[PDB]
């Protein structure tokens, strides 16, 4: 499934993803992309700050959710 | 709709699993299948 991350610039990255995919494989996916280190990545979805040892399945990121980049 | 944790853990649940987190489920289900 893809789910897209807005960034403040404007931009949004779009992911190719599975739900069981862990928040730190995500950023990982995010570095792949845009060359961003995932040790200074912060994940928003539903008011919530992504924790790196849990999953996308925890917050029911389903597809087409959108989620926020702070730098 | 936001079906959260039924064990109050603060984080949000699967409404296709028994309404846990992944991290939850299994430790519960564990006790479950076992017994
Ligand atoms: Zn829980």
């Amino acid at each position: 499934m893809q789910i897209f991350v807005k960034t403040l610039t404007g931009k949004t990255i779009t992911l190719e993803v599975e739900s069981s995919d862990t928040i730190d494989n995500v950023k990982s996916k995010i570095q792949d992309k845009e060359g961003i280190p995932p040790d200074q990545q912060r994940l928003i979805f539903a008011g919530k700050q992504l924790e790196d040892g849990r999953t996308l399945s925890d917050y029911n990121i389903q597809k087409e959710s959108t989620l926020h980049l702070v730098l | 709709g936001p079906m959260l944790c039924s064990t109050g853990c603060g984080f949000y649940g699967n409404p296709r699993t028994n309404g846990m987190c992944s991290v939850c489920y299994k430790e519960h289900l564990q006790r479950q299948q076992n017994s």
